[PDB]
């Protein structure tokens, strides 16, 4: 049907940046919202990133002044580029895109100290 | 009604045969729906007294809803008499009697003495009182006669997002209650009550979702 | 009917297309049954006693209720020129004449007479006499053609009280349309035909319950 | 028509697109039925004789009925000549000339001329003359089509006497277009003509009989 | 159109929304059948020029009759100019120019010019002039268009003698012709072309029976 | 089913107060009308107090000035209390609610 | 639109629930047949051009049409201001601007702009004149619309000669409307493309038959 | 609304039953279809706050879309009252208070307070403020009801041109409500969502290319 595969996650220390990206089969236009959540180990599900179509894009306030997400219909990729980077960042990171019920990819490993 | 003629002057109108017939049609099709409400403060712009009267009296149906109006105007008229009492007293030549509950309700009150309340300087708004009291009647009986709880409006699996959240707030709009308990409801029932392929996606939306979001996100599941 | 203008003066106007045949189709539709009244009432706002017989008259069917309201016209017509007889003489150069029974119905009388009674200072109202009168034979119709007797009137085991009173009080309104005098027999008859169930909650709610409180408990 | 304005004066206006569609779709939807001749002339209030044969010609069918009613016409403009001579002489600057039978049926006479008539002090009422000639010739349309006699008019064993006895008025009605003394064929026929049953609770019920005490006793 | 205003001023209105549709819907059910004449000059009272060619090109189909009238009008337009010409010279500051033909039609004239012949005192009527020639025109469409000749109108053997009548005077109106014809033709044709049980009772009357003693008479064959 | 039971009952003197309790089974926000009658041996049964859904409670004359009717949907039960009880006042209590059809307690008896 | 009241002055009156719903309407049923452009125009006399960007925006369909009608007002637009440039300088008091393209189309001008133009003394007609634009650009599209050329348009062997020459001047009208150009082609292709029999008829009628003329002869 | 009457005054008049009539159904039929936004603008001429207010709420469905239209008026109420706050004092006698965010939109304010600021001079038009923000929360909620993304708007084999091109700019339309820049999208998604043969034909046509030239290419 419809398959989300995060990607470009790792291991990085503290005041780095990186950039994460989900790449979603069809074209991404498709779907009606896109977003970002993130669970670390024992901690319960935080949600980080929405954009839904149409809508400027929203971030949740412990990430607002530090990360962005965008859209990138050319190549069909989901970008999530976390910056100023922080120990409670150490995560698994999820891509969700909703077309007719959500779908989740398996997530990318986030490390940083 | 009471209208502005072409000259200064405040002049009595017949009620039209097109607002008549309006009235008549709106509660034949949409009952005591909470929208009939505002339609009928609109068809009785200006109304006077036996006007308004005329309006509940040709609705042919729906005689417990009119029965139980009766009574409610019944209780704002006896609540009206207690605050604004009537004067006793002979009556000088030339000047208005005092109306009393009953007056403002055109039971026994004559077209003339309607008229010359309402254009006296200053008016004394016997129309727009008496509309008053027909509205919060009605207002009762829409409650009344709201079908379902809001408890029970649950969204169907086919059904789409949209015509679920119509069906929320109409409910709601019955129920009237307050905005405070409408925003409050909503961030609570209706994602709980949305069926589980929208709710799994309105759960992913995350915290502080508008209205506007949620619907465009679940406009997929159809 | 008569109208005033933009001077404020009273003039005569013809009556309109859309009030005929809305008057025409509301007996269509609704025949006798008593919120026709209203309408008329409503319609013949302004109206001269021949508005007034044009308006009946343009009724096609019915003819059995009409030649009744003939009858009860040519009766309060009697009482009328009994208790306001026509004093006789010769008439003053732009006085005018003295209206008899048969001149507010409009059968011996001319438009132009009935502008001058209307408009005169004091005006002498044979439209709204006339309307009267009409009314009166109407109320009397919509009682011959109520279907049932209020005591046949009966909730059905499996009816919702709400529809119960709905068509209760729709009987209650053809015997002669509702007054106080209904009341009495509503704190009654409504309670004693209703069905076993609710009758018992009903009878629970106690005196001088309103009929919010009574459908709310047996809903 | 001729109208009043806001101001005093009397001033010619269009006959309504309203007026015009709702003649028309009453001859269609109810022919030569007797409550025609009120709505005839309720919707032409104020006519010319203009305006008057406007309404007529734009009748489309039933042309044998205003065939007829042109025989009709002819007929009172030639008693209107008899009685109404036209004294001959030449016309005086700013005098009008006198209407003639065709004039008042506006085949001879200029709309001008028409509103020159009505609106004279004193007025000349060619509108109203015409408008009762062609009344006269539909009571004879309307008599022509009644479908039934009234003798043939009797009551079913299955029939409601309320039902028998709206077809009788309607019947007696058509015959004579109602204008009639409307007494001795009813305190007849009307019980003669009654259903078995019927007519045994009727003679039953004495002498003196209101239409209201006959129906309840029937019911 | 030109009307009376509220004060003795003649001004021009629009033409209203309820006479174009009622125009074109009487066109659409009734095409030229001889009743539409009447009709068309009711609601083309008081019209300009400008209106009355409005009115008839909103009519979309029967294109023939259109073309077919537009040459009738310019047939009298040539005649018009023939016997009114136009008397050249320089316009004199404020006073009218001379209606042509085709500035009575509407092709050559402004609205204003033509509310100008109309208003002045003499009034040039170049409203009510078109009109007789449209109406001319139209005319000359419904005989052409009337689909039988009373020659080949004869009463069906089951149908009431009433409308037999009603369907020859119909005929005779399209036809027109005269009131000499029309009462030699129903002295002649009427009886012959009768159904033979009509015509048996119709025989029987007499000489010199009325038409109103005919349809009474012939009411029993059904 | 809908069971009710009433209590708190008793003799007491003149000028005291007291709370009668009527407890009913499940909630009673699901009741549409609930209310208090009494009947003494001898006296007809006599309407006390009521309270319909939505609506303000209703109180008998006899009983107005003296007597006040509460509900606490937290105890599930319907409260009348009772001040400046009379030997007038002396009778057997019950309570009804409203589900489908009327159910009525048993009662309890006041005695002043 | 603008129209006069009773003191004769120009003032604005609100467009009217039943224009609005006509036009949209007459575009449902009829689409971009020739024959609305003439109801477009009655439909919009007196309008501003804020009424009739109103009566054009509340088309919802055709919106390929609408489009081209925009690029058609455009181009106009600037032929304006081309041949009628802007004269630039301070607006003294109590004088008015000078409209551009823009302005005449209600793009970029108030109502009140609008209404100060057309009601000045001389009158600038901005009314009038978009109104000149919209009617050009209507006429574009029914010719795009126009389902056949006429050369297609040929008798059938069995066809009437009254419904070929209806079909024949309906093809003819929606080919940017009527003119003295269409009968050029007229007096030529209506008989090459009539049928066998009535060709000859035609023929042989010879030449400057009328229209009536040549439809007896083939009837 | 206020208007105009025959005097050169302003006076408020009744909301009529035939404006309210007709906003209620075009919703209903319509729903909100881009051009619904016009049909009320038309419809609102001249509107108090309390009649912008009547219209909105008579309006019995789309209770989601009037939640959301409320929340776009509170946060346009917001701005205005940030903008031009109130300025506080004691009223001098015959003066008028300050409008608020929410005496624009009819909630705080009387009637007679409405017809108050507009007919002031200089006026206040709180009636056609709250009219602009009803407008922008119309055009919200028609975008988020489009049915298709223009992305998705591709031209089937057996499409006639026309066809798509009406779907094309329908969907165009519907997203921000046009008003906006309408040429960057269509130089580009057009041709490429055209159908493959129809492609060829619009690839080959050239730079530069009118609405027009290219349909007719394709026709």
């Amino acid at each position: 049907d419809v398959q989300l595969q995060e990607s470009g996650g790792g291991l990085v220390q503290a005041g780095g940046s990186l950039r994460l990206s989900c790449a979603a089969s069809g074209s991404i236009s498709r779907f009606n919202a896109m977003g970002w959540w993130r669970q670390a180990p024992g901690k319960e599900r935080e949600f980080v990133a929405r954009i839904v179509k149409g809508f400027d894009p929203v971030l949740a306030d412990s990430v607002k002044g530090r990360f962005t997400i965008s859209i990138d219909s050319a190549e069909n990729t989901l970008a999530l580029q976390m910056n100023r980077l922080k120990p409670e960042d150490t995560a698994v990171y999820y891509c969700f895109a909703a077309l007719d019920t959500a779908y989740w990819g398996q997530g990318t490993q986030v490390t940083v100290s | 009604p009471i209208v502005q003629n072409l000259q200064g002057q405040m002049v009595h109108q017949c009620i039209s045969p097109r607002t008549l017939n309006a009235w008549v049609k709106v509660v034949e099709e949409k009952a005591f729906s909470p929208e009939v409400i505002p339609m009928f403060s609109a068809l009785s712009c200006g109304a006077t007294p036996q006007d308004l009267n005329t309006m509940l009296n040709t609705v042919g149906g729906h005689q417990a809803a009119m029965q139980m109006l009766k009574e409610t105007i019944n209780e704002e008229a006896a609540e009206w008499d207690r605050l604004h009492p009537v004067h006793a007293g002979p009556i000088a030549p030339g000047q208005m009697r005092e109306p009393r509950g009953s007056d403002i309700a055109g039971t026994t009150s004559t077209l003339q003495e309607q008229i010359g309340w309402m254009t006296h300087n200053p008016p004394i708004p016997v129309g727009e009182i008496y509309k008053r009291w027909i509205i919060l009647g009605l207002n009762k009986i829409v409650r009344m006669y709201s079908p379902t709880s809001i408890l029970d409006i649950r969204q169907g699996p086919k059904e789409p997002f949209r015509d679920y959240v119509d069906r929320f707030y109409k409910t709601l709009r019955a129920e009237q209650a307050s905005q405070e308990v409408k925003n409050a409801a909503t961030e609570t029932l209706l994602v709980q009550n949305a069926n589980p392929d929208c709710k799994t996606i309105l759960k992913a939306l995350g915290p502080g979702a508008t209205l506007e979001e949620m619907m465009t996100a679940c406009q997929g599941v159809g």
